[PDB]
């Protein structure tokens, strides 16, 4: 609040304007970064109420209705595990909307495959989507269909191991 | 990476201190519902599409390519056999035509 | 206002139904990328002292 200091500071010119403009550019760049990463869909997709995906379990990655934050158990664990003229501007997208964007992406990739990223969301059963992905890596569809229960069990076990590994590693 | 949709090709255009890419992409349109199955059970054998997907318009079963609706008769030429019908969950019963069958008959 | 994220779409998922496209659209989109800047040179001695 010293007026003599500001009068002497005016001799240095527009340094303050350059610092403010650089910080403003960084601040809008952060919002642009979040927009580029998470806002890749303009349709908010939802999963069906019945979670019949041919044995595949997505409860650890789908949003939890019991939590007020509407986050997945993995996302809830991730958010718990991260801990003079100065102002902190809030981000343009709140954590709830970023969680909503991830929920829309998860619902699109579960119910529609990769079709929603290239156009309209075309529904496909998840054991058929998985077979298509198996054909993408050069494995025949029969291998997926014959061993569908084992693949679903392995996927569920791996997702549980992911949650345990995040909860157990500092 | 090269536009929204299934990328077909791209055109470069010069711009002042920059480049403009005209991305020509293929977007699916006018989608329609069909009843689908993982496999077709015929003669105690499980048939899977070689390159397409089994679809049903309500009464009849066909095989079509995945990204465009083009129904074709389920034959041995466009399906492959792996195992019996007891393992695949959701296998349905339908006939599988054999192109060679009228040939040895005549 | 509180900004909307997108239009709400519910995908009609079931374990035995698929959606197959019957038509297509040839879509051309623009992507603008900067390549270079203006090449500026500053004579340090002339700028500071003339
Ligand atoms: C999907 O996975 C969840 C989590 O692994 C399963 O929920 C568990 O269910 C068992 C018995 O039903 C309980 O003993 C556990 O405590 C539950 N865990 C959690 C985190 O809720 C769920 O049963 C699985 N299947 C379906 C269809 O949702
Ligand atoms: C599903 O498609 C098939 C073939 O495109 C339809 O079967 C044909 O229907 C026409 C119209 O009645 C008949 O003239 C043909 O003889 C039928 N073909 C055969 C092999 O029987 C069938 O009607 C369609 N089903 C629905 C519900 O649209
Ligand atoms: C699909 O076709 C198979 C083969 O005709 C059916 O399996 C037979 O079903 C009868 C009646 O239940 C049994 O007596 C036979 O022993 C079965 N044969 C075999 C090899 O399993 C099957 O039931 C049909 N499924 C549908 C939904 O029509
Ligand atoms: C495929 O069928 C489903 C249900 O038979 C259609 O989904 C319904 O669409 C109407 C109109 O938009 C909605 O009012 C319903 O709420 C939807 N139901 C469900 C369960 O999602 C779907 O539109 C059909 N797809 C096509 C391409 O016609
Ligand atoms: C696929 O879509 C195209 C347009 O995207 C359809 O072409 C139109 O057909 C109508 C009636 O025949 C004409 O009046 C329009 O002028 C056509 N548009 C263009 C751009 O040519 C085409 O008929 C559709 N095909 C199917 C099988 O649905
Ligand atoms: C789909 O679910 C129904 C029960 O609602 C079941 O009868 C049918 O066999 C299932 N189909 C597949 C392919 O899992």
């Amino acid at each position: 609040d010293s007026t003599e200091c500001s009068n002497l500071l005016l001799q240095y010119g527009s340094f303050c304007t350059q610092l403010n403009r650089a910080l403003t550019g960084i601040a809008v760049e952060q919002d642009k970064n979040t927009q580029e990463v998470f806002a890749q869909v303009k349709q908010i997709y939802k999963t069906p109420p019945i979670k019949d995906f041919g044995g595949f379990n997505f409860s650890q990655i789908l949003p939890d209705p019991s939590k007020p934050s509407k986050r997945s158990p993995i996302e809830d664990l991730l958010f718990n595990k991260v801990t003079n003229g100065l102002t902190v501007l809030p981000p343009l997208l709140t954590d709830e909307m970023i969680a909503q964007y991830t929920s829309a992406l998860l619902a699109g990739t579960i119910t529609s495959g990769w079709t929603f990223g290239a156009g309209p969301a075309l529904q496909i059963p998840f054991p058929m989507q998985m077979a298509y992905r198996f054909n993408g890596i050069g494995v025949t569809q029969n291998v997926l269909y014959e061993n569908q229960k084992l693949i679903a069990n392995q996927f569920n076990s791996a997702i549980g191991k992911i949650q345990d590994s995040l909860s157990s590693t500092p | 990476f090269c536009g929204k949709g299934y990328h077909l090709m791209s055109f470069p255009q010069s711009a002042p201190h920059g480049v403009v890419f005209l991305h020509v992409t293929y977007v699916p349109a006018h989608e329609k519902n069909f009843t689908t199955a993982p496999a077709i059970c015929h003669d105690g054998k499980a048939h899977f599409p070689r390159e397409g997907v089994f679809v049903s318009n309500g009464t009849h079963w066909f095989v079509t390519q995945r990204n465009f609706y083009e129904p074709q008769i389920i034959t041995t030429d466009n399906t492959f056999v792996s195992g019996n019908c007891d393992v695949v969950i959701g296998i349905v019963n339908n006939t599988v035509y054999d192109p060679l069958q009228p040939e040895l008959d005549s | 206002y509180t900004m909307s994220l997108g239009a709400e779409n519910s995908v009609a998922y079931s374990n035995n139904s698929i959606a197959i496209p019957t038509n297509f659209t040839i879509s051309v989109t623009t992507e603008i990328l900067p390549v270079s800047m203006t090449k500026t040179s500053v004579d340090c001695t002339m700028y500071i002292c003339g």
